[PDB]
């Protein structure tokens, strides 16, 4: 089910932390890139943002 | 040696002991924002690799 | 054959876990799982 893989997600909300380089002055954003990892094979990456899609 | 190949010796694939020196150094955050920055040594099985 | 309890089987021996099944994904060969009579869709 589609259900059984946000069970534990609703429980989570958005938040806003700082990153560098907005636009130029090191904004506050609900957008945060934080942990990119890319240890793949084919430059397929994986990123973990503050934001819930 | 912290960046050469035994930097995460680890005795099993899920052992809850897990030896490992990265030369890990915390620095001081600045101008007043909330993160923790650090500083090691690269991967020394990346380095391997 | 049969699969475990665990594993729920689509076709041809081969068998994905339970919450696996209507999950907008045909894991299986098959995509028996996906099938508007296992999901009603
Ligand atoms: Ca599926």
């Amino acid at each position: 089910d589609l259900d059984t893989h946000f069970t534990q997600y609703k429980l989570a909300r958005p938040y806003i932390a700082d990153c560098p380089n907005c636009g130029h002055s090191r904004c506050d954003s609900p957008i945060a890139i934080e942990e990119v990892r890319g240890d793949a094979h084919a430059g397929v990456i994986r990123i973990q943002t503050s934001a819930m899609f | 040696k912290a960046g050469s190949f035994g930097d995460l010796q680890s005795r099993t694939s899920t052992s809850n002991d897990l030896y490992a020196n990265t030369n890990l150094k915390l620095q001081r955050p600045q101008a007043g924002i909330v993160h923790t920055p650090f500083t090691q040594v690269p991967s020394g099985f990346e380095r391997w690799k | 054959p049969t699969c475990g309890a665990h594993e729920f089987q689509c076709s041809t021996s081969s068998c994905i876990p339970i919450s696996w099944v209507c999950d907008d994904d045909a894991d299986c060969s098959d995509q028996s799982d996906e099938s508007l009579e296992q999901c009603g869709r």
